[PDB]
């Protein structure tokens, strides 16, 4: 819904 | 795999092609079917965002330079702090996106070295 949401895609999880 | 890489724009599919023959060099996205087309100025590209290979998350983000020093006034007669340009693209082959992120870096650095 927000830009930060798409940013998480780059952060992901190990 | 240089100056071209099948990229997805606005959730739509197409190919992303870069041309450094034009000043300032730009990038043009062309749908697969040819229903949508997009153009971006690379010379502004201040930062390149790309999802790691280890991350199943496929995506590529382009950051355009800004100029908040300009100080633009709003309809309310008050000054505002402009925001930096940022594009969002999606790829299916880490290699293709890898080329774009690599090729784009060559353009920025190309202008960075000059200044």
């Amino acid at each position: 819904l927000s830009p930060d949401d798409i940013e998480q895609w780059f952060t992901e999880d190990p | 795999p240089s100056h071209s890489g099948a990229a997805i724009f606005e959730k739509v599919s197409g190919i992303i092609a870069i041309n450094e023959d034009v000043s300032p060099a730009e990038l043009t996205w062309r749908s697969t079917d040819g229903d949508k087309v997009h153009t971006v100025v690379l010379s502004t590209i201040d930062k390149l965002q790309a999802t790691p290979a280890s991350s199943e998350k496929m995506m590529l983000r382009l950051i355009g330079k800004v100029d908040e020093s300009k100080k633009r006034k709003d309809n309310e007669g008050n000054e505002v702090v402009p925001k930096p340009q940022r594009h969002m693209f999606s790829f299916n082959n880490r290699t293709v996106m890898d080329n774009i992120k690599m090729t784009l870096q060559q353009i920025i650095s190309r202008y960075k070295d000059a200044d």
